[PDB]
C-alpha cells in the first residue's frame, strides 16, 4: 500500500515493488527469443499487431557489427537505453579501434540501469533486452532485466506468455550447440511460434530474425527476408 | 532549484492546476474584445470604483507595443510578469527583424509561455487569460485569446472573466457585419456586452480602443457615458 | 574617421553627421544614417569602430523604448545619456567592449536642451556643443568662435555650415553629405541635408 | 608538457619472425647532463605487449601508471579478452593526441611492440598523436642514426629471425653510443615472443673500437 | 576574388568570379562564389571561403525555420540582421566575410552588405572583394537605376571582367545572377577567356 | 521528498493560492496601518504594537523603514519578512540611482517588489512574504502617490487605505470623511487620528500606541519626517476635545 | 610547442562517367626524415565513397576515426549508408567546429553519386567544399593539377575532340602523374595505392615509385 | 501521492497511461498512406461560432516533405512540432539531404518520457505531452505515415485514425483500405469516415485537410478547395 | 509510518530501511568465506534459476583489485554496483599512493560509501552483504565483512546468505587458524552442500574462490581440478 510507489524504499520482506512492477512491464510487452549455436547468435522477435493496419514495429535493433539487441517493454526505454549502448560501442572502437566485448557492454548496462533503481525521484528502465553478439569469446544471448543484472544464458526468451518459449528452448537446448545456421534460427522460430494464440500463426510480416556470426555481420532480416526461414516450419 | 512536478496528469486524462487555473480565471473581472474592420475595441468591467482607486494603476488593458495592447482576467499578478515578459519580446523582435510584430507572433510568444508552466518543474499554470488586440502591417485588424493551458485562438469577438459564458452567448447573437461597420457601434458592442455582466450598472467599466497609425488611446469616463448614454 | 557634431541652442539641440560608411580606400555608402532616435525627443549619434555603433545603439534603442512600454512616459535625456554610460563603462573591462563614441542629443520638457558627449572610455560629459572624428579637430574651434548660449536656430544651421565648410577645404577625407535634424519642443525634425 | 625536464634518448625497435625486440638505454638526460643512469624506459603492458619511451620521463611514468592499471581493470573481471597491442597502440595515440588538443602533451615517442594471434605488431605513437605501424622503428636520433641501419638489413630480407634481430638491434645501439650525445653505454633489450614479454638485464656496448 | 551586386528597376544583378587561391597558386577555377541561400534569397561569397559558406547555410536553416514557424518568407532586412549577429559573436576570433544579402521583400529589392568586421548597410551598389575596387569603377559609369535587363545583364558581366584582368586574385569565369520578383534565376556563366574575345 | 512537502504554490480546486489567502490573515491581525494622500502630501499613521513599558527608542521609528530619499513604506505582517523586503526595496531604489542618475518613480519601486513576492507565489515552492506593505513618495511624474501591495503581488495606487487589524471598518470610514481633491495636510492629520480611535479597541490614543510620518517638498527636496510625541499628542487633544464639541 | 608536423603526402580524386579514382602515396614523412613507406592517405568509407586524406598525420588518423564514427550514426538513425554528397556535406561541418584550432587535414571525398556517376568532392582544411571533376591534394599538387587540367579539362587545346574520360585512360593518366611528382617532389614516392570506386566496389591497387 | 515516474502493478507507468485518456477527449484526426501520396484530415471542433477557424492549426508544416496531424492537448504539440522543425533543418545543415519520416517521428518520440522531477535539467519536463502526433510525408521510400502515442512508440500505419472518435474509425478505416487505391480515393475516404464521427455538419469551415505527394510538396486545402470534394462525398 | 525512508528512526531509535535491507540479504543464497592461515577461501552457493542459463552468469565472486576478492550476498544489481565502487577505491589508492590497496582501509572506504546510502532520503540503502578477502606478505590473510548498513568487522569465517546461523555451525567447528588454503577448499565445499536445502531451492552450481600465498597473493577462482576434488569429497561426507 505504502512500499509500492518509490525505489528507494524496500518493503518489510527486503524487496523493491517498483523494481518488480517495472519486470512487469517486459512480461507484457511482445515475446522475442533469443539463442546461440557454437557459431552464431540469433534474435527472433514478433513484430506485433497493434491494429490491422500499422506496420508492425522494429524490435531489433542495431548497435555494432557484432551486437544487436532485442526489446521487451517500454520501446522508448529501449532505444535510450540503445542509444547508450551504441555509443558505448563507437566509444571503443574510437579508443581501442577493435569490437567491444559482449560481456562488456552488458556490464556497462547493468551499472547504468542499476542507478535509477536506488536514487528518489527516478524510475527503473522499464525494458528487458536480449542481446545477440559474437565476441572473439564466441556468441552470446545476454538477457538484461529491469532489476539491474544481467544473465548470460544458452537461449533465453522474454515477453508477453514468453514461459512458452522458455518451456520449448529449455527441451531443445541439448542439440543447439551442434546446428547449422538454418537449423538455430528455426529452433527460434517453433519458440517463438509457441508464444502465439491459437487462432495465430508466424507469417512474414510479423516476424524478424536478427543474426551475428563469425564471418558474419550483425543483420536484421525484413518481411521478404524471413521467407527462407520460414520455409520449412 | 525546486524541481518538483505540479501540473501531473490525473484520471480520465485531466491537468488539473491547468483546470484550477482556468477557474481562477473565471473568477476575474469580465474582459471583452471585439474586433471591427479597423478597429479593435478592449473593455474590462471594473467591479468596484471605491472612490479612492488612483484608477491609472489598476488598468487592465496595457499595451505590449505600439501596435498591440492586452486586456487580461485573472491573477492580477501572473498577468503584470505576462505583460512584462511580453513587451521584452515585442523590443527583441524590433532588435532583430527590423519591423514591429504581428499580432499572432507575440500571441505564440505569451502562449508557449503559458504552456511552459504547465510542463516545467516547480511551477504552477498563470491564472491569467489574455484578450490580445492589434494590427498587422497590412492593416489588417486581429484579435486574440490565451488560455491558461498555452492554446491560442483567433476571434472575432471573445470574452473571458466572471461572467463571460453569458457575453460570448450575448456576442455570438449580436456581432455582425452592420454592428462592426462604424467605429464607434463596434466600441457600443462591448458596452452592451459588459452592461449584461456588470451587476450593478453604470459608468463603472475601463475600455481602451486602438484604430491603427496615431495608436491605441484609453477612453476617459466621461468619454465612456457619452455611450452609455447614447445606448440607454 | 566619420563625423558627429551637435550644438545646443536655448530650446534645441540641433545636430549634424556625416553620412559615408567608408572602407579601406573606397567607400561603400554615400546615404548612411548615424543617427538613432530613441525616445520621440532624444538622438543617440553614434560613430566608432564597426559592428559596434549598431550592436550598441540598438541595445540602447530597444531598452529605452522598452522603459516607454513599461512605464507609459518616456526616459529624459539625462536619464538616457545615463542609461548609455552605465551599459558602456561595465562592459570596457568585459570580455567584448564597444569602441563607439557617441553624441546624445535629446528635448526635456522641464529640464530643456541637452546635449551630452561620451567616447569610447564612457565618459559622460554635458555640453553646450561636441563633436567627434578627425574632423572635430578642425572646427571645434569654429564653435568656440561664433557659438554663444542664446543662438537662435537659423544662426545655429549657419554656424553648423561654417563647420562643414571647413571640413571641405581643410580635412582630408571626402564628407560630402551630412544629416542635420533639430530637437526642439515639437520632437524631431529632419532638417535638408547640407551637400557639397 | 610545455617544457621536458629528463628526457630519454632514442628507443629502438624491429619485429622478427616470432616476436618483435625493442631497446633504450637506461639513462635519463637533464640537458645534457647524464643524471638518472640506471632508469628503465622499457614497460612490460602485458603479457603480449611492450613499450619503450623517449620524451619526459616524468610523462612516461604517467602512463606506466595509467596504462599499467588499465591493464588491472581488464584482468579484474577474467572474461578472456585482453588488450592487443594494437589496441594499446591505439588507445595510446588517442591518449596522445587529446593532450596535444588542449595544448598540454604529454613530450613522449612511445615504441609499442606486441605479438598476437601469431602476428607481431610494432607500432610508432608521437607526442603529436601521429602513429604508424613499421617493421623497424627508432625514435630520437636514432631515426637519423640506426634506423637506415635497420631499413637496409629489412629490404634485403624482410623477415629476420631472433639472432639475427637483436644482433642488428646491437649493432645499432653501438652506432648510438659513437654518435648521439645523450646516449648511453647500458641498455634494456625487452623481447615479446609467443612465451611472453622478456626484459634483460643492463647490456654494454663493451665491445666499443675507438681507433684515434 | 571580386563579387557584385547592384538593384536596378527589374531587381538586382549579382555577379561574380570564380578563382579561390591560396597564396599566389590558383586553388580552383569553378567556385560557386554565388551562394544561393533558398529560392527567393541568396548571399555572396568573399572573405574566407569556409566561412561565408557556413554562415550563409547556417543563415539558410535560420531563414527556413524562421517560415515554418511564422507562415511567411523572411525580409530581406531580417535575415541580413540574422547574419550580422550571428558572425558578431566571434568579433576579433578570426572570421573573414563579407556578403552581399539579395531578395525581394514586401518593400521590393533589397541588397544588404554585411561584412564580418560587423557592418550591414543597405545601398544601391556593392561589390566586395580583393578585385573590388575595379568593379567599383566599371559600375559607376554604367549603372543607372533605369536601366534595362540586358544592359544591366552587360554591365556586371563587363565589371566582373576588368576586374578580373587587373586582380591576379579574380579570374575563371564571371557567375551573373538576377533576382526578380519570383525568386533569383541564374542567368549565364560566362568564361572570362570567352568575354575577351567579345570584349575586344 | 513528496511527503514532507507542503505544496506551497499550487493552486485550490477554486482557483485560490492558499497561501497567499492565510498570508493575508496574518496581516488582518496584524498592526494598523493607514495612508492619506493629500495635496501637499502623503502620509502614515500605522498603529504601534510593541508597546511594553521595557521597549527602548533605538532607531527612528517601529515600522516605517524610509527607503529612498523621496519615498519611504509601512509595513504591516510577519516583522521578520518586512525586513526582508524592506532591505530589497533599498536595493531596487538605489539600483535604479546607479542605472539612470534619477531616483527611483514610486511606481517603478512598487512594481519590482510585487515581482519578487509573485515570484514567491508562482515558483520555488517557498512560501510567500507574510507582510501587505504601504508606500509614500514623490516622483517626477506623478508627483505625491500612495501604493498598498498585498503578498499576491498585486498592488494598487490610492488617495486612502488601511492595513493591519479593522481595515475593512477603516477603509468604510475613509470612505466618506475623504474628499478628492480637498485634503490638506493639517486636515489629513486629523483624519489619521479620527480612523485611529474607531479601529483600536483602546479607550483612547495616547502617541505611545501610534507612529505618523509625513512625506512634503521643501524647496525642491523631499523631506521625510517622522513626528515626535508631542506633535502627535496635540493631534490627538485635538481630536478629543473637538469631538466633544460635535455631541 | 607546435601543435602541428606536415607529413606529407599528395592524394589524386579523378572522377568519371561511371567511376571515380582516389589515389595516394604511401610516404609518411617529418622533417627532412621518412616514418614508413607503406601508409596509405586513402580510406574507404562506404561501398561507393574513398576519402584522401593529406596533411598532419595526428589529425589525418583523428579526422577518419570520427568520419568512420558518424558514418555508423547515420546508418543507426536513418537506417540507410550514408550517400557521398552528404559524407562531403557532413565533413565540410566536422572540418568546420574545429575552426579556431583546425584540422590541418586536405581531404578528397570520391566516390559514386546518387545517379551512379563518379562525384569528387575537394576541401580547404576548414570546411570549404566544392565538388569538381578532378583535383590534387597535398605536398605535389602544385605540380599535379596542371597536367591533370591538360588532360581532363582539355584546356589550352585548339581543335581537340573533348572524349570522354575512360576507365583505363584515367587509369594511366593517375600513375604517370605520380611518376612525375615522385621526380621532383621530395615528400612523394614510396608506392602508390590507387582506389578505384565503380559499381561493383572498390579496387585497390598499388604500383611502385621512386624510393627516395 | 505518487510521483511522474512511477510503474503501476502492471507495469502501466501511470502518468503515460493518463497521457492516452487526455488523446481520447481531441478532435479526431485522420491518415492515410496510399502509393501515390499520403492525406491528413483533421475535425477542427468548432467551439463558438465567433471562433476564427483559420487559427485552429492541428495540421503543420514540419518540413517542405513532412506534414504532422495532432489530437489532444494542441499547446503541448507546439513543443514538438517545433523540435520536429528544428531537427530536420540541422538534418539538411549537416547532410544536405532531406530528412527521412521515420527519423523525424524518431527523433520527437525520444522526447517522449523524457521527462521527471529528480534533476533531468534545469529545464525539464514535468509530465508526458498529451499528444498524438500523425506524421506523414513522402521521402526516399516513399509515401510513410507514421503514430506517434505518449508513451514514444511510434509506428509506420498504412492508416490510423487519432482523437476522441478512433474506436470507431480506425474499424471503418480497416474496411475501405487497401493498397492500391488512389490519393482522390483517400481523401474522399477520409471524409466519409469524418462525416460518422464528427458531430457538427461537415463543412469546409469545420475539417483541415493536407496531402504531401512525391511530386508536390506539402500543401493544405483551401476553402475553394474542400468544396469540392466534400460535394462529392 | 515510521519505515518509509532512511533519514527516519523508529520511536526506539532503528532505521528500518537499513534493516530492510538486510532482510534482502537474508533472501540469497548462503556465501561463505574463512579466513586460514596461508589466505582466505571463499566459496558461493549460487543457485541456478533456469537450465536455460550458461554456467558462469551471474557470478557472485569478483575480484577488485589484484590481490582482493569479493564474495557478494543480495540484491545483485546493487552487488556489481559495490564492486565498481571497490575497484575505484582500489584504483585511485594505487594512483595516489603508489601500493596495493591494504584490505582494512579498502574495507573501510567501501563501508563508509554504503554507510553513506544509510543516512538520505534520497537513496535506500544497498540490498547486499559481501565479504572482501586478500593475502599479502607483510600482512597477511585478512577477511572483512561489510552489512547494509555499512558496518565492517574482520572475520575468521562469515557466512552471509539464506543459511547464514547454519554455516556459522560448521564453520566455528573447523579450527581454521592452522589448516591451510587446499584444505578450506575441501571444507568450504563440505559447508555449502550441507546448508544448501535439496527441496526449497532446487538447482545450485558452486563457485569456489581464494586467495593466499600459493598465487603469490593473487585472487582467483579455484581451477576446476581442485574444485571437482572438493565437490566429490563433500557429496562423500554428505552421504
Amino acid at each position: 500500500n505504502q512500499y509500492d510507489n518509490d525505489v528507494t524504499v524496500w518493503s518489510p520482506q527486503g524487496r523493491i515493488h517498483q523494481i518488480e512492477y517495472a519486470m512487469e512491464a517486459v512480461k507484457q510487452g511482445s515475446a522475442t527469443v533469443g539463442l546461440k549455436s557454437k557459431t552464431h547468435a540469433v534474435l527472433v522477435a514478433l513484430k506485433r499487431a497493434q491494429s490491422e493496419l500499422a506496420a508492425h514495429q522494429k524490435k531489433i535493433l542495431h548497435v555494432d557489427n557484432h551486437i544487436g539487441i532485442s526489446i521487451a517493454g517500454l520501446t522508448a526505454d529501449a532505444r535510450l537505453l540503445c542509444n547508450f549502448m551504441r555509443q558505448e560501442c563507437l566509444d571503443s572502437r574510437f579508443v581501442f579501434d577493435r569490437p567491444l566485448p559482449v560481456s562488456r557492454l552488458v556490464s556497462l548496462i547493468g551499472s547504468k540501469t542499476q542507478i535509477p533503481t536506488q536514487r528518489y525521484g527516478r524510475r527503473p528502465y522499464g525494458v528487458g533486452l536480449l542481446i545477440a553478439g559474437y565476441d572473439d569469446m564466441g556468441p552470446h544471448i545476454f538477457q538484461t532485466c529491469p532489476s539491474a543484472n544481467y544473465f548470460d544464458c544458452r537461449a533465453m526468451s522474454i515477453g508477453a506468455r514468453s514461459q512458452s518459449a522458455r518451456t520449448y528452448l529449455e527441451r531443445h537446448m541439448s542439440e543447439f550447440m551442434e546446428c547449422n545456421l538454418n537449423e538455430l534460427v528455426k529452433h527460434g522460430l517453433r519458440a517463438l511460434r509457441e508464444t502465439l494464440p491459437a487462432e495465430q500463426d508466424l507469417t512474414t510480416k510479423n516476424v524478424s530474425i536478427g543474426i551475428v556470426g563469425k564471418d558474419l555481420e550483425f543483420t536484421i532480416y525484413d518481411d521478404d527476408d524471413v521467407s527462407p526461414f520460414l520455409e520449412g516450419l | 532549484s525546486y524541481d518538483r512536478a505540479i501540473t501531473v496528469f490525473s484520471p480520465d486524462g485531466h491537468l488539473f492546476q491547468v483546470e484550477y487555473a482556468q477557474e481562477a480565471v473565471k473568477k476575474g473581472s469580465t474582459a471583452v474584445g471585439v474586433r471591427g474592420r479597423d478597429i479593435v475595441v478592449l473593455g474590462v468591467e471594473k467591479k468596484s470604483v471605491a472612490k479612492l482607486q488612483d484608477e491609472r494603476t489598476v488598468r487592465k488593458i496595457c499595451a505590449l507595443d505600439d501596435n498591440v495592447c492586452m486586456a487580461f482576467a485573472g491573477l492580477t499578478a501572473d498577468a503584470r510578469i505576462v505583460i512584462n515578459r511580453a513587451r521584452v519580446e515585442c523590443q527583441s523582435h524590433r532588435l532583430t527583424v527590423e519591423d514591429p510584430v504581428t499580432v499572432e507572433y507575440i500571441t505564440r510568444y505569451i502562449a508557449s509561455l503559458k504552456q511552459r508552466y504547465t510542463q516545467s518543474n516547480g511551477r504552477r499554470p498563470f491564472g491569467i487569460s489574455a484578450l490580445i488586440v492589434g494590427f498587422d502591417f497590412d492593416g489588417t485588424p486581429r484579435l486574440y485569446q490565451t488560455d491558461p493551458s498555452g492554446t491560442y485562438h483567433a476571434w472575432k469577438a471573445n470574452a473571458i472573466g466572471r461572467g463571460a459564458k453569458s457575453v460570448r452567448e450575448f456576442l455570438e447573437k449580436n456581432y455582425t457585419d452592420e454592428a462592426i461597420e462604424t467605429d464607434d457601434l463596434t466600441i457600443k458592442l462591448v458596452i452592451k456586452a459588459l452592461l449584461e455582466v456588470v451587476q450593478s450598472g453604470g459608468k463603472n467599466i475601463e475600455l481602451a480602443v486602438m484604430r491603427r497609425d496615431q495608436s491605441l488611446k484609453i477612453l476617459n469616463p466621461e468619454e465612456i457615458e457619452k455611450y452609455v448614454a447614447e445606448i440607454e | 574617421m566619420e563625423y558627429l557634431i551637435g550644438i545646443q541652442g536655448p530650446d534645441y539641440v540641433l545636430v549634424a553627421s556625416d553620412r559615408v560608411a567608408a572602407s579601406n580606400i573606397v567607400q561603400m555608402k554615400d546615404d548612411h544614417d548615424k543617427m538613432f532616435k530613441m525616445s520621440e525627443k532624444i538622438l543617440l549619434l553614434c560613430v566608432g569602430e564597426a559592428g559596434d555603433t549598431v550592436q550598441f545603439a540598438e541595445y540602447i534603442q530597444k531598452n529605452v523604448q522598452l522603459y516607454k512600454m513599461r512605464n507609459g512616459y518616456e526616459l529624459s535625456p539625462t536619464a538616457a545619456a545615463n542609461f548609455t554610460r552605465r551599459n558602456l563603462a561595465d562592459c570596457l573591462r568585459s570580455r567584448t567592449p564597444y569602441h563607439v563614441n557617441l553624441l546624445l542629443a535629446g528635448y526635456d520638457e522641464h529640464e530643456g536642451p541637452a546635449l551630452y558627449y561620451m567616447d569610447y572610455l564612457a565618459a559622460l560629459a554635458k555640453a553646450p556643443f561636441a563633436a567627434h572624428g578627425y574632423g572635430a579637430f578642425l572646427t571645434l574651434s569654429i564653435l568656440d568662435r561664433y557659438y554663444t548660449p542664446t543662438i537662435s536656430r537659423e544662426r545655429a544651421v549657419e554656424l553648423l555650415r561654417k563647420c562643414l565648410e571647413e571640413l571641405q577645404k581643410r580635412f582630408i577625407l571626402n564628407l560630402p553629405t551630412f544629416s542635420v535634424r533639430i530637437i526642439d519642443k515639437n520632437g524631431i525634425h529632419d532638417l535638408d541635408n547640407i551637400s557639397f | 608538457t610545455q617544457n621536458p625536464m629528463v628526457t630519454g634518448t632514442s628507443v629502438l625497435g624491429v619485429k622478427f619472425e616470432g616476436g618483435v625486440v625493442i631497446a633504450a638505454d637506461m639513462l635519463g638526460s637533464y640537458g645534457s647532463l647524464a643524471r638518472f643512469r640506471n632508469i628503465s624506459r622499457i614497460m612490460r603492458v602485458n603479457n603480449s605487449t611492450m613499450l619503450g619511451a623517449s620524451g619526459d620521463y616524468a610523462d612516461f611514468q604517467y602512463l606506466k601508471q595509467v596504462l599499467g592499471q588499465m591493464v588491472i581493470d581488464e584482468e579484474l573481471l577474467g572474461d578472456g579478452h585482453s588488450y592487443s597491442p594494437r589496441a594499446i597502440h591505439s588507445w595510446l595515440t588517442r591518449a596522445m593526441y587529446s593532450r596535444r588538443s588542449k595544448m598540454n602533451p604529454l613530450w613522449n615517442t612511445m615504441v609499442i611492440g606486441g605479438y598476437a594471434d601469431g602476428e607481431s605488431f610494432l607500432g610508432y605513437v608521437d607526442m603529436l598523436g601521429v602513429a604508424y605501424e613499421a617493421p623497424s622503428l627508432a625514435t630520437g636520433y636514432g631515426a637519423y642514426l640506426a634506423q637506415p641501419l635497420l631499413r637496409e638489413v629489412l629490404e634485403k630480407q624482410p623477415v629476420l629471425s631472433q639472432t639475427e634481430a637483436r644482433d642488428l638491434v646491437e649493432r645499432c645501439m653501438r652506432v648510438l653510443y659513437y654518435r648521439d650525445a645523450r646516449s648511453y653505454n647500458r641498455f634494456q633489450i625487452a623481447t615479446v615472443t609467443e612465451k611472453g614479454v622478456e626484459i634483460e638485464g643492463p647490456l654494454s656496448t663493451e665491445t666499443n673500437w675507438d681507433i684515434a | 576574388t571580386t563579387t557584385l551586386a547592384f538593384k536596378f528597376r527589374h531587381g538586382v544583378i549579382v555577379a561574380a568570379d570564380s578563382r579561390a587561391t591560396a597564396g599566389a597558386y590558383i586553388a580552383s577555377q569553378t567556385v560557386k562564389k554565388v551562394i544561393e541561400i533558398n529560392p527567393y534569397l541568396l548571399g555572396t561569397m568573399a572573405g574566407g571561403a569556409a566561412d561565408c559558406s557556413f554562415w550563409e547555410r547556417l543563415l539558410a536553416r535560420q531563414c527556413r525555420i524562421y517560415e515554418l514557424r511564422n507562415k511567411e518568407r523572411i525580409s530581406v532586412a531580417a535575415a541580413s540582421k540574422l547574419l550580422a549577429n550571428m558572425v558578431y559573436q566571434y568579433k576579433g576570433m578570426g572570421l573573414s566575410m563579407g556578403t552581399m544579402i539579395c531578395g525581394w521583400d514586401k518593400r521590393g529589392p533589397g541588397l544588404y552588405y554585411v561584412d564580418s568586421e560587423g557592418n550591414r548597410i543597405s545601398g544601391a551598389t556593392f561589390s566586395v572583394g580583393s578585385g573590388s575596387v575595379y568593379a567599383y569603377g566599371v559600375m559607376d559609369r554604367g549603372y543607372s537605376y533605369d536601366l534595362e535587363v540586358e544592359q544591366a545583364y552587360d554591365l556586371a558581366r563587363r565589371a566582373i571582367y576588368q576586374a578580373t584582368y587587373r586582380d591576379a586574385y579574380s579570374g575563371g569565369a564571371v557567375n551573373l545572377y538576377h533576382v526578380r520578383e519570383d525568386g533569383w534565376i541564374r542567368v549565364s556563366s560566362d568564361n572570362v577567356a570567352d568575354l575577351h574575345e567579345k570584349y575586344s | 521528498s513528496r511527503r514532507y512537502d507542503s505544496r506551497t504554490t499550487i493552486f485550490s480546486p477554486e482557483g485560490r493560492l492558499y497561501q497567499v489567502e492565510y498570508a493575508m490573515e496574518a496581516i488582518g491581525h496584524a498592526g494598523t496601518c493607514l495612508g492619506i494622500l493629500a495635496n501637499d502630501g502623503v502620509l502614515l499613521a500605522a498603529e504601534r504594537r510593541n508597546i511594553h513599558k521595557l521597549l527602548d527608542e533605538v532607531f527612528f521609528s517601529e515600522k516605517i523603514y524610509k527607503l529612498n530619499e523621496d519615498m519611504a513604506c509601512s509595513v504591516a505582517g510577519i516583522t521578520s519578512d518586512a525586513n526582508v523586503l524592506t532591505n530589497e526595496l533599498r536595493l531596487i531604489a538605489q539600483r535604479y540611482l546607479l542605472q539612470y542618475q534619477e531616483p527611483i518613480p514610486c511606481e517603478q519601486l512598487v512594481t519590482a517588489l510585487c515581482d519578487i513576492k509573485q515570484a514567491y507565489t508562482q515558483f520555488g515552492g517557498k512560501r510567500p512574504f507574510g507582510v501587505s506593505l504601504l508606500y509614500i513618495g514623490w516622483d517626477k511624474h506623478y508627483g505625491f502617490q500612495l501604493y498598498q501591495s498585498d503578498p499576491s503581488g498585486n498592488y494598487g495606487g490610492w488617495k486612502a487605505t488601511c492595513i493591519g487589524n479593522n481595515s475593512a471598518a477603516a477603509v468604510s470610514m475613509l470612505k466618506q470623511d475623504y474628499k478628492e481633491g480637498e485634503m490638506t495636510l493639517k486636515s489629513a492629520l486629523a483624519l489619521a487620528i479620527k480612523v485611529l480611535n474607531k479601529t483600536m479597541d483602546v479607550s483612547k490614543l495616547s502617541a505611545e500606541k501610534v507612529e505618523i510620518a509625513t512625506l512634503t517638498r521643501e524647496n525642491g527636496k523631499t523631506v521625510i519626517r517622522v513626528l515626535k510625541q508631542k506633535e502627535v499628542e496635540q493631534l490627538i487633544k485635538k481630536h478629543e476635545e473637538e469631538e466633544a464639541k460635535a455631541e | 610547442f607546435s601543435p602541428y608536423v606536415f607529413n606529407g603526402g599528395t592524394i589524386l580524386a579523378i572522377a568519371g562517367e561511371d567511376f571515380a579514382i582516389v589515389a595516394s602515396d604511401t610516404r609518411l614523412s617529418e622533417g627532412f626524415s621518412i616514418h614508413t613507406r607503406d601508409s596509405p592517405k586513402c580510406y574507404k568509407l562506404t561501398d561507393k565513397t574513398v576519402i584522401g586524406c593529406s596533411g598532419f598525420h595526428g589529425d589525418c588518423l583523428t579526422l577518419t576515426k570520427i568520419i568512420e564514427a558518424r558514418l555508423k550514426m547515420y546508418k543507426h538513425s536513418n537506417n540507410k549508408a550514408m550517400t557521398t554528397g552528404a559524407i562531403a556535406a557532413m565533413l565540410s561541418t566536422i572540418l568546420y567546429s574545429r575552426r579556431f584550432f583546425p584540422y590541418y587535414v586536405y581531404n578528397i571525398i570520391g566516390g559514386l553519386d546518387e545517379e551512379g556517376k563518379g562525384a569528387v568532392y575537394s576541401f580547404d582544411p576548414v570546411g570549404s567544399y566544392q565538388r569538381d571533376s578532378f583535383k590534387a591534394g597535398g605536398s605535389a599538387s602544385a605540380m599535379l593539377q596542371p597536367l591533370l587540367d591538360n588532360q581532363v579539362g582539355f584546356k589550352n587545346m585548339q581543335n581537340v575532340e573533348h572524349v570522354p574520360l575512360s576507365l583505363d585512360r584515367a587509369m594511366r593518366l593517375v600513375k604517370d602523374v605520380f611518376i612525375s611528382a615522385a621526380e621532383r617532389d621530395v615528400y612523394t614516392g614510396d608506392a602508390l595505392r590507387i582506389c578505384i570506386v565503380t559499381k561493383e566496389g572498390i579496387r585497390e591497387e598499388t604500383v611502385s615509385l621512386r624510393k627516395d | 501521492d505518487r510521483g511522474v515516474n512511477t510503474f503501476s502493478p502492471e507495469g502501466r507507468l501511470f502518468q503515460v497511461e493518463y497521457a492516452i485518456e487526455a488523446i481520447k477527449l481531441g478532435s479526431t484526426a485522420i491518415g492515410i498512406q496510399t502509393s501515390e501520396g499520403v492525406c491528413l484530415a483533421v475535425e477542427k471542433r468548432i467551439t463558438s461560432p465567433l471562433m476564427e477557424p483559420s487559427s485552429i492549426e492541428k495540421i503543420v508544416e514540419i518540413d517542405a516533405h513532412i506534414g504532422c496531424a495532432m489530437s489532444g492537448l494542441i499547446a503541448d504539440a507546439k513543443t514538438l512540432i517545433d523540435k520536429a522543425r528544428v531537427e530536420t533543418q540541422n538534418h539538411w545543415f549537416t547532410y544536405n539531404e532531406t530528412m527521412t519520416v521515420e527519423s523525424v517521428t524518431q527523433a520527437v518520440s525520444n522526447l517522449a518520457l523524457q521527462f521527471g522531477e529528480e534533476d533531468a535539467d534545469p529545464g525539464a519536463m514535468s509530465r508526458p505531452f498529451g499528444v498524438a502526433l500523425l506524421f506523414g510525408g513522402v521521402d526516399e521510400k516513399g509515401p510513410q505515415l507514421f503514430h506517434m502515442d505518449p508513451s514514444g512508440t511510434f509506428v509506420q500505419c498504412d492508416a490510423r485514425a487519432i482523437g476522441s472518435a478512433s474506436e470507431g474509425a480506425q474499424s471503418s478505416l480497416q474496411e475501405v483500405y487497401h493498397k492500391s487505391m488512389t490519393l482522390k480515393e483517400a481523401i474522399k475516404s477520409s471524409l466519409i469516415i469524418l462525416k460518422q464521427v464528427m458531430e457538427e455538419k461537415l463543412n469546409a469551415t469545420n475539417i483541415e485537410l493536407a496531402t504531401v505527394q512525391p511530386g508536390q510538396n506539402f500543401h493544405m486545402f483551401t476553402k475553394e478547395e474542400l468544396e469540392e470534394v466534400i460535394k462529392d462525398i | 509510518g515510521y519505515d518509509l525512508s532512511a533519514s527516519t528512526f523508529s520511536p526506539d531509535g532503528r532505521v528500518f530501511q537499513v534493516e530492510y535491507a538486510m532482510k534482502a540479504v537474508e533472501n540469497s543464497s548462503t556465501a561463505i568465506g574463512i579466513r586460514c592461515k596461508d589466505g582466505v577461501v571463499f566459496g558461493v552457493e549460487k543457485l541456478v534459476l533456469s537450465k536455460l542459463y550458461e554456467e558462469g552468469s551471474n557470478k557472485r565472486l569478483f575480484n577488485v583489485d589484484r590481490h582482493v576478492g569479493m564474495a557478494v550476498a543480495g540484491l545483485l544489481a546493487d552487488a556489481r554496483s559495490l564492486a565498481d565502487i571497490a575497484r575505484e577505491e582500489a584504483s585511485n589508492f594505487r594512483s595516489n599512493f603508489g601500493y596495493n590497496i591494504p584490505l582494512k582501509h579498502l574495507a573501510d572506504r567501501v563501508a563508509m560509501y554504503v554507510h553513506a546510502y544509510t543516512l538520505y532520503s534520497a537513496v535506500r540503502p544497498f540490498g547486499c552483504s559481501f565479504m572482501l578477502g586478500s593475502y599479502s606478505v607483510n600482512d597477511g590473510a585478512q577477511l572483512y565483512m561489510i552489512d547494509p548498513s555499512g558496518v565492517s568487522y574482520g572475520y575468521w569465517g562469515c557466512a552471509i546468505g539464506k543459511a547464514r546461523q547454519a554455516a556459522k555451525t560448521e564453520i566455528e567447528k573447523l579450527q581454521m587458524k592452522e589448516m591451510t588454503c587446499r584444505d578450506i577448499v575441501k571444507e568450504v565445499a563440505k559447508i555449502i552442500y550441507i546448508v544448501h536445502d535439496e527441496v526449497k531451492d532446487k538447482a545450485f552450481e558452486l563457485e569456489l574462490s581464494w586467495v593466499g600465498e600459493l598465487t603469490n597473493g593473487r585472487h582467483e577462482i579455484v581451477p576446476k581440478d581442485i574444485r571437482e576434488e572438493a565437490e566429490k569429497y563433500a557429496k562423500e561426507s554428505l552421504k
